[PDB]
C-alpha cells in the first residue's frame, strides 16, 4: 500500500479506498498517457531547445528516469523560456532545482498529477492531506439531492466530468430543439450534420426518477428549451446532480465557524430549519420490490387478487389483478401484491414489507416465458407501444413531410394548382 | 443556515475550509450586487458593465471572456442564470489568491476579513468577536438514519 | 469560436497559467480495452482474433 | 475544547478593559455588569470573595 | 441508532428514540395500559400502541420516569464503553447523549 | 413613567418588504422590544398555503405530463413559490387552467376575489405543446408557520384520493426581518429612541396590521407574567 | 479543580458542580462570539529571510561537498540539521509573534498583552491543535523525511495556509499514506491480546 | 384556531428564599418562551427602578480609597457598604441618609441615624466594623431614586446607582410535551431580589411595564 517516488504523477496519488482495500486499488491519473504495453506513458511538454514544445511527451518510466523534467508550475518567459536558471526539475526521479540547460521535457500540467477528484479539491495547496483524502472518499460517498445546486466555488473541472458523466443528455448532431416534451425531446439537427437518409430530427427521451444501483434516483430532467439552436455534442437534459453543464453535488450555503451553546462542537451540525422546510437537502429512495409467481409443486404461487382471510380494505391499493395501483399508496405490511399457494390454498400474498409504506410507484410483471400477461401487464405492454408508435410515427410524420414537399413541389413545377393542392387534403 | 464548531479547524488543518466559505462569502456578494442591479432593473449596460469587470477581474487569469461578444440578449440570459450569485473557477494549484479573494468580496461588497459581526439571535447580543461567516457548499451523505435505525 | 453552453456560463477562472493541453477523455480505458475486445483485428496481436 | 474554550474566554482578561479596578460586591453584581454590558467580561476587578 | 449529541441532558438523562422508545416498553406499556384499566385486550393493547395514543403517549412518559435501561456503545474497550442512563423520550430517531460521556 | 412608542410610519419598500420606525423609545427598551417582536413575527405570523394538489389525470405525484414542461413533483416544486393574500378564507380549492403552448402565470391560475394574487406575474407552469393544457384543483388553506404535509399525511386517516398530493405549508410569509435600533429626537431627552425595524414578506399582509396581531399575541402570553 | 472537587466534594457535589460547569463553558463559548479567520493565519514576517539564510548555509554546504570538503553523508547530515534549525527559528517566531498582543494601557501607554489571536488563543488555551500545526499552518512544514525515514533535507519552507508546493505536496503525501496505513494495520492486533487476557482471567 | 397560542399553564414559582427563588412556566410557546425569558431579563436588568445611596458626604472624608481608623473596614469599603445598604422607602425621590454610631463593634444597618420614611431591608445588615470603642461614625447618604444598576463613574462620595432592586435573575428554557405534541417548551426563571421587592409581585410589575411600554402598538 505504500506509494514511490516513482508515482510521481502517475497514478491516484490521494485516491485510495478504505477497509481492508487500504491501498490495495488505486485509480489513473488526469493526464498521463498509456503506452501500448499498459506503462504510464506520461504526457509531458518536450522541452525542446528549453521551450516547452508543444510536443507532448507522453513519457513512460525509464524515460521518465532518462529525462529531466522541469515542474509545470515554473514560472518561464513568452518564448518558453524559463524566468529562472536553477529551474525546479524532476531528474531521473530526483526533482531539484536543475539548471535551464537540464530541462529534457515539462510537465504537462498541475491537474496532471491529480486524479479526478483530486483535481475537484479546492484551493487544496493552502489546505493539507489527511481530511483532504477523507472528503475525497466522502464525496464518492456522496448521496444524490433533489435539487440541484452548482458549486459556487468552482476547480473547473466540475463541468468537465459533468461532460465526463454521459448520464445527461448530450447532442448525438447540432441543432435546434424541434419538439420539446416531458418525454420525448425532438432536436432539429441541422441539415449540414444531417446524413442523406437521416431526417435531421435528433429524439433523445430523457431519463426521469429511475431506481439506481442503490436504488437511488435517476432523473435526465430536461435543460434546453424548444428550437434553440446547438452545436453537437452540447448537453441537453440535466441529469441526475447534473446541472448548468456543470456537476452538481453541493449546496452553497452561507455559515460561520464558531461555535454555538454546546450544539455545534464536536463537528455537530447547526441547520436552518427553514432549510429543512425548504427541503433544500431532501430525498427520495426508489427501492424495487420484485414478486416472482413461482411455478411450486401443488401449483404454482399464484400472484392473483383472490386472496383468503384477507380484507377489501386491504386490496384498495391493488388493481382488480392485485396489482398496485401506479402510485397506490401501501402501507408497511399492507398487501400490495396478492399471492397464493395451495393449502385449498394458503395465501402467498406478496405483502408490502413492514416499515415499507408509500406510493406504489410501478408494477413490472414479467410473466415467464410461456406465461400469459394480465390486463396491467397488457396495458404496461400497450403503453410502451404507443410511446414507440409516437417516435416512429414522428419519424414517419417528418418522413412523409419531405415525401409529399417533394411531391407538391413537382406538381407545383408541372402547373398542378398549388391553391387547388392546399385545398385539398395532403393525401 | 448552517454554524460549525471552529474547533477543528487547526486540528483537521483543513484550510481549504476558510478559503472556500470566504471565496464562497465574496462570490457571494458579487452575485448579490449583479441581482442588485437587475432587481433595479438597471442598464442591461450597467449590468454588463458589472458582470464584465466581474468575470474580468483578477490578474494574468487563463481565462479570458468577453460579454460583448455575448449578445445583449445573451448577456441578460447570463445575468438570469447568474442571478444568484457569482460562479467563479479556481482549479487544482489555480486557486484564486488571498488578495483575490479580497478583490472579490470588494465586489462583492463584503468584509475584508469575512469575519462579521453577526449578534447572535438566541442572545439577542453582538457577537464577542468578528465571526468568520461565508457561503460554502456542504454535502449530505448516503447514510440515512432510517437505515442507521 | 465559443460553445453556446460555454457562453452560457463563464465562471470567473481563476487559473493563471495556460491550459495547455486539453484535458483527457476519462473513458480512454475503459473504451480502448472494449474495442480491443471485439475488433476482428488482422494483426491477431489482441481481441477474439 | 467548547467547554474549555469558553472557560479559557472567562479566564481571558484585558489590560484597560471595559471598566478596568471597579468592585463587584459578588457574583450577582458582576453578573448584571457584564450580562447588562456594563463591563467587559475579560475585565480585571476586584470583588469581595467570600 | 445513531448517537446524538444530547447537549441539553444532565448526566442521568439520556435521549431515546420516542419510536424507539416505542418499539422499546411495548410489553410494558400494555401492562401499563392494563394497571391503567383502559387495556382489556393484548390485541387491544397493540392497537393502542398502533394508535399511538397520547393516552399511549402520556402512559409512556409516565414509565419513562426514573426506569432507566442499558445502553451501550460500541466498541466494547473500556468496561465504561457501555452505560445506562435516565432515559428520557425524544421525538424522533436519534440517540441523543450527555457531553462528557 | 414609560413612553409607549407608536407605530410611527410603514414605508413599504416593496410590495413584500417593508420599512416601519418605532419612537420614542426606552433606553435599551428598544433592543429588547425588537428582538422580540422580530422572534414573534418569525414565530407564527398567520397565513395561507396551497395544501393538497388535484390534477385531473395523475396517479404518482413523481410524474410527468406530455406537453407539461416538467413533472408533478417539479409542479408542486414551482408550486411552493406561491404568495398571496387571501381574505376570509381557511381551506380553498383553488383552479389553473392553462391551454396551449406557453407558461401558466399566477394570472393563469382561475382565481376568484377571495384570493388575491399577490403576484399574479410569477409563472405557475409551461404547457409546452400547443395540444398540451394544463387544469388542476389546488386546495389552498390558510395556517401559519412551516408545517410538513407528511405530518397531515397521517392525520387524514381517511384515505387521500389517488392523486391527492399534498404539499408543506410554510403559511407564515414573512420574509426576512431587521431592526435598526436610532434614537428619537423628543425634546431634550436624549434617552428617546427611533427603533428602524425592517420587515420582508411575502407581501400577504400589511407590517402594521401584522405588528399589531404581534402585539397581541405577546400581551396574550404576558398575560400569566403580569399574572405573578 | 474537578479532581480536587472529587477530592474534597467527593462524589455527588463534584458531578453537579461538573454539569453546572458544562453548561456554564457552552454559554460562556456561545456570548465569546468568536471564530478562526483564514486573516489569523499570519505567517511570520522575517520566514522570508530565514529561509534565504538557510538557502546560504545550504549553499555553503554543497559548495564544500563539491569541493570535497564536506562528505556526501556529511553535507546531508548537515543540510537536514540547517532544515530543521530554520523550522525551529520559524516556529519560535510564529508563536511569539501569535500569542502576545500589543496594548495600550487605560493610561494609554502600548503595551504587549496575551493576544487574543484566535490561533494563538487556542493555542494559549490549547483547547485544541499543536504548536507543531501552528508551524505547519502559518510557519514552515519543515524538513520531512523520505518515505523510507530518510530525512529528505529539503525543508518545505511554505506553511499550510501559505499554500503547499506540489513538491511539498507529494513529499508529505508519502508520510500521509504510511500514518494512514499504520492506524489501519494498528486496528487489529489490541483485540486479539484483549480477548486472551480475559479467557485468561 | 390559527392565532391560539399555548397560553402557560400555572407551575410554581419555588420560593427558595424571600429574595431568591424559582419561576416555573409550562408549557412555553417554541421559542417565544426564550424570547420573553430574554426580554423579561432584560426589563429586570435594567426596568428596575429605586431609591439609590449615591454620594456619601461622609464627616472627614477626603480619599476615595483609604482605611478607616477604629473600624474594621477601609473608605473603600465603607464605600462599597453604602452602596449594598438596600432599604424599602416610600415618597422621596433623594434622601440624605444619617448614620450615627459608635464605639468597638459591627455597625449593623440599623445604626443609620434614619428617619421612618424608608424601611432597612436588613437593618442587621453590617453597615461596618466599629473597631474602637473610642470611634465614632458620622455620615450622610444620598439615598436617591432612580432605575437600573447605574455605575457612580456614570455620574459627597458617589456610588453606583443600583437602583435595580434585583440581585440577580436567571431563566431557563426547557421541552414540554403536550398529549402528543412534544415539541413545546417550558420556561424556569430563576430570580434573586435585592428582597424590597416580592418575587411574583416583581414579575407582575415587569410584566405591567413592559405591557405599558407595548399598548402603543396594541
Amino acid at each position: 500500500r505504500d506509494v514511490h517516488p516513482t508515482h510521481y504523477g502517475r497514478v491516484c496519488p490521494i485516491e485510495t479506498p478504505e477497509g481492508p482495500n487500504i491501498g490495495l486499488i488505486n485509480s489513473l491519473s488526469v493526464y498521463a498517457q498509456t503506452n501500448e504495453y499498459g506503462f504510464l506513458e506520461t504526457p509531458y511538454r518536450k522541452v525542446t531547445d528549453g521551450v516547452v514544445t508543444d510536443e507532448i511527451h507522453y513519457l513512460s518510466a525509464i524515460e521518465e528516469g532518462n529525462y529531466v523534467i522541469a515542474q509545470a508550475n515554473s514560472n518561464l518567459d513568452e518564448e518558453g523560456h524559463f524566468v529562472e536558471d536553477l529551474v525546479t526539475c524532476r531528474s531521473k526521479g530526483e526533482s531539484s532545482l536543475f539548471s535551464r540547460d537540464q530541462v529534457d521535457y515539462m510537465d504537462v500540467s498541475t491537474q496532471q498529477v491529480v486524479s479526478v477528484g483530486a483535481s475537484l479539491i479546492p484551493f487544496l495547496e493552502h489546505d493539507d492531506a489527511n481530511r483532504a483524502l477523507m472528503g475525497a472518499n466522502m464525496q464518492r460517498q456522496a448521496v444524490p439531492t433533489l435539487r440541484a445546486d452548482k458549486p459556487l466555488v468552482g476547480t473547473g473541472m466540475e463541468r468537465a466530468v459533468a461532460v465526463d458523466s454521459g448520464v445527461t443528455a448530450v447532442a448525438k448532431r447540432g441543432g435546434v430543439v424541434q419538439y420539446v416534451d416531458a418525454s420525448r425531446i425532438v432536436i432539429k439537427v441541422n441539415e449540414d450534420e444531417m446524413y442523406p437518409g437521416e431526417a435531421g430530427i435528433d429524439i433523445y427521451n430523457l431519463t426521469k426518477y429511475t431506481r439506481s444501483n442503490q436504488n437511488t434516483c435517476i432523473n435526465q430532467m430536461p435543460c434546453v428549451s424548444l428550437g434553440e439552436p446547438v452545436e453537437r455534442g452540447d448537453v441537453l437534459a440535466d441529469g441526475p446532480s447534473t446541472d448548468l453543464g456543470e456537476l452538481a453535488l453541493g449546496q452553497n450555503m452561507r455559515v460561520a465557524f464558531m461555535p454555538w451553546n454546546g450544539y455545534n462542537f464536536e463537528d455537530s451540525i447547526l441547520v436552518s430549519e427553514r432549510v429543512v422546510q425548504e427541503d433544500r437537502f431532501t430525498t427520495i429512495h426508489i427501492q424495487e420490490l420484485a414478486c416472482v409467481s413461482r411455478d411450486t409443486k401443488l401449483g404454482p404461487e399464484e400472484i392473483t387478487a383472490d386472496i383468503p382471510n384477507v380484507g377489501e380494505a386491504a386490496l384498495s391499493k391493488l388493481d382488480e389483478s392485485g396489482i398496485v395501483y401506479i402510485g397506490a399508496e401501501v402501507t408497511g405490511g399492507d398487501i400490495l401484491v396478492g399471492k397464493v399457494t395451495p393449502k385449498d390454498v394458503k395465501d402467498s400474498s406478496l405483502r408490502v414489507p413492514n416499515g415499507v409504506s408509500g406510493t406504489v410507484i410501478d408494477v413490472q410483471v414479467f410473466t415467464r416465458d410461456g406465461v400469459e400477461k394480465d390486463k396491467r401487464a397488457l396495458e404496461i405492454e400497450e403503453m410502451q407501444l404507443k410511446q414507440a408508435k409516437k417516435d416512429l410515427s414522428e419519424e414517419l410524420q417528418i418522413l412523409e413531410a419531405g415525401l409529399f414537399s417533394r411531391i407538391r413541389a413537382v406538381l407545383v413545377a408541372g402547373g398542378v394548382e398549388a391553391e387547388k393542392l392546399d385545398k385539398l387534403p395532403r393525401d | 443556515d448552517i454554524v460549525l464548531n471552529p474547533l477543528g479547524v487547526p486540528s483537521r488543518m483543513n484550510i481549504g475550509q476558510i478559503l472556500e466559505t470566504h471565496l464562497g462569502m465574496a462570490a457571494k456578494g458579487i452575485g448579490d450586487k449583479i441581482n442588485a442591479m437587475l432587481k433595479q432593473q438597471q442598464e442591461v449596460a450597467k449590468l454588463r458593465e458589472f458582470i464584465q469587470r466581474a468575470y474580468d477581474l483578477g490578474a494574468d487569469v487563463r481565462q479570458k471572456v468577453d460579454l460583448s461578444t455575448f449578445s445583449d440578449e445573451e448577456v441578460m440570459r447570463l445575468a438570469e442564470n447568474l442571478r444568484k450569485g457569482m460562479p467563479i473557477a479556481t482549479p487544482v494549484f489555480d486557486g484564486a489568491k488571498e488578495a483575490e479573494i479580497k478583490e472579490l468580496l470588494k465586489l462583492g461588497d463584503l468584509p475584508t476579513s469575512g469575519q462579521i459581526r453577526l449578534y447572535d439571535g438566541r442572545t439577542g447580543e453582538q457577537f464577542e468577536r468578528p465571526v468568520t461567516v461565508g457561503y460554502m457548499y456542504m454535502l449530505k451523505l448516503n447514510h440515512l438514519v432510517d437505515d442507521k435505525m | 469560436v465559443y460553445s453556446y453552453t460555454e457562453k452560457k456560463r463563464i465562471r470567473k477562472d481563476f487559473g493563471k497559467r495556460p491550459q495547455v493541453l486539453d484535458v483527457p477523455y476519462l473513458l480512454s480505458i475503459q473504451l480502448d480495452s472494449f474495442q480491443k475486445f471485439i475488433e476482428q483485428d488482422p494483426e491477431g496481436q489482441y481481441g477474439l482474433e | 475544547q467548547d467547554v474549555v474554550l469558553g472557560l479559557y474566554y472567562m479566564t481571558r482578561d484585558c489590560v484597560n478593559a471595559k471598566g478596568e479596578g471597579m468592585v463587584l460586591t459578588g457574583p450577582k453584581e458582576a453578573e448584571r455588569l457584564y450580562r447588562s454590558g456594563l463591563a467587559s467580561l475579560h475585565a480585571r476587578v476586584k470583588v469581595r470573595i467570600t | 441508532s445513531v448517537i446524538t449529541v444530547g447537549p441539553y441532558l444532565r448526566l442521568h438523562q439520556c435521549g431515546l428514540p420516542k419510536k424507539m422508545a416505542l418499539e422499546l416498553f411495548k410489553p410494558f406499556i400494555y401492562g401499563k395500559l392494563e394497571l391503567r384499566g383502559l387495556a382489556t385486550t393484548i390485541k387491544a393493547a397493540k392497537k393502542m400502541v398502533e394508535r399511538e395514543e397520547a393516552v399511549v403517549w402520556d402512559i409512556l412518559d409516565e414509565v419513562i420516569r426514573e426506569h432507566p435501561v442499558l445502553l451501550n456503545r460500541a466498541p466494547t474497550l473500556h468496561r465504561l464503553g457501555i452505560q445506562a442512563f435516565e432515559p428520557v423520550l425524544i421525538e424522533g430517531k436519534a440517540i441523543q447523549l450527555h457531553p462528557l460521556v | 413613567e414609560f413612553l409607549k412608542p407608536r407605530l410611527v410610519d410603514i414605508e413599504q419598500v416593496s410590495s413584500t418588504h417593508a420599512k416601519v420606525t418605532l419612537e420614542p423609545l426606552e433606553r435599551g427598551f428598544g433592543h429588547t422590544l425588537g428582538n422580540a417582536l422580530r422572534r414573534i413575527l418569525l414565530s407564527s405570523m398567520p397565513g395561507c398555503a396551497v395544501t393538497e394538489v388535484e390534477i385531473d389525470g395523475v396517479l404518482h405525484e413523481y410524474s410527468t405530463k406530455e406537453g407539461v414542461q416538467e413533472d408533478i413533483l417539479e409542479i408542486l416544486l414551482n408550486l411552493k413559490g406561491l404568495a398571496v393574500r387571501v381574505q376570509g378564507k381557511d381551506e380553498v380549492i383553488l383552479t389553473l387552467n392553462k391551454s396551449g403552448i406557453g407558461p401558466v402565470t399566477a394570472a393563469d391560475i382561475t382565481h376568484d376575489g377571495d384570493v388575491e394574487i399577490v403576484k399574479p406575474q410569477h409563472v405557475i407552469c409551461h404547457l409546452t405543446d400547443e395540444n398540451a393544457s394544463i387544469s388542476m384543483r389546488i386546495k389552498v388553506q390558510r395556517g401559519r408557520g412551516y408545517v410538513p404535509a407528511s405530518t397531515r399525511i397521517h392525520s387524514e386517516e381517511d384515505e387521500r384520493p389517488i392523486g391527492r398530493l399534498l404539499v408543506d405549508a410554510c403559511y407564515s410569509p414573512v420574509e426576512r426581518i431587521a431592526y435598526n435600533v436610532e434614537a428619537a429626537r423628543v425634546e431634550q431627552r436624549t434617552d428617546l429612541d427611533k427603533l428602524v425595524i425592517e420587515m420582508e414578506t411575502n407581501g400577504t399582509i400589511d407590517p402594521e396590521e401584522a405588528i399589531r396581531r404581534a402585539a397581541t399575541i405577546l400581551a396574550e402570553q404576558l398575560e400569566a407574567f403580569v399574572d405573578l | 479543580m474537578l479532581n480536587t472537587c472529587y477530592r474534597i466534594l467527593g462524589l455527588k457535589p463534584t458531578v453537579i458542580f461538573a454539569d453546572q460547569i458544562m453548561y456554564t463553558g457552552f454559554a460562556y463559548a456561545a456570548r465569546s462570539g468568536a471564530s478562526v479567520g483564514i486573516d489569523d493565519m499570519v505567517i511570520p514576517e522575517k520566514k522570508h529571510e530565514i529561509i534565504s539564510e538557510a538557502e546560504a548555509e545550504v549553499a555553503e554546504i554543497q559548495e564544500q561537498f563539491q569541493s570535497g570538503l564536506v562528505t556526501a553523508g556529511e553535507r546531508y547530515n548537515k543540510v537536514i540539521d540547517i532544515w530543521a534549525a530554520a523550522n525551529d527559528r520559524v516556529s519560535k517566531a510564529m508563536m511569539d509573534n501569535l500569542q502576545t498582543e500589543t496594548v495600550i494601557n487605560r493610561d494609554g501607554q502600548e503595551e504587549k498583552q496575551v493576544s487574543f489571536n484566535s490561533i494563538y488563543m487556542m493555542a494559549d488555551s490549547g483547547a485544541r491543535g499543536s504548536a507543531a500545526q501552528i508551524r505547519q499552518l502559518a510557519g514552515m512544514r519543515g524538513l520531512m523525511a523520505k518515505p523510507d525515514g530518510s530525512i529528505i533535507e529539503t525543508p518545505i519552507t511554505a506553511n499550510f495556509r501559505e499554500g503547499l508546493n506540489v513538491l511539498q505536496y507529494f513529499i508529505s503525501t508519502h508520510g500521509a499514506r504510511k500514518g494512514l496505513a499504520d492506524t489501519a494495520l494498528k486496528t487489529a492486533n489490541s483485540g486479539y491480546l484483549t480477548r486472551r487476557l480475559v479467557d485468561v482471567a
